[PDB]
């Protein structure tokens, strides 16, 4: 019986691998975006004080 | 020697026939040992986990 009922809450709990790929997914994203934030905001400083530079 | 007197054989045979081969018998037949309680603590299908 009550290994049934262990067998019962375990599946109960299997939801938890769904929310975690969920997870990595828009983690992944917002690191892809803001990594694309700071290369814009790099790059654009680099030529601003290159020619402040020289 | 009375055991000599084939007169009464018959009488001697028939009931013994009667009572080793069909009597006994029954009452053993009735005797029965029946196997032992065998309380199994090993019997579980439980499919695979089911993913």
């Amino acid at each position: 019986i009550d290994t049934e009922k262990s067998q019962q809450a375990l599946v109960q709990k299997r939801h938890y691998l769904f929310d975690v790929q969920r997870n990595n997914i828009a983690m992944a994203l917002e690191v892809t975006y803001r990594e694309r934030l700071y290369r814009v905001y790099k790059e654009v400083k680099n030529r601003l004080d290159y020619h402040i530079s020289v | 020697m009375p055991q000599l007197n084939t007169t009464v054989w018959p009488t001697m045979i028939t009931p013994m026939l009667l009572t080793l081969f069909l009597i006994t018998q029954l009452k053993m037949l009735n005797t029965n040992y029946h196997l032992p309680p065998s309380p199994k603590p090993m019997k579980m299908k439980n499919y695979n986990k089911p993913w």
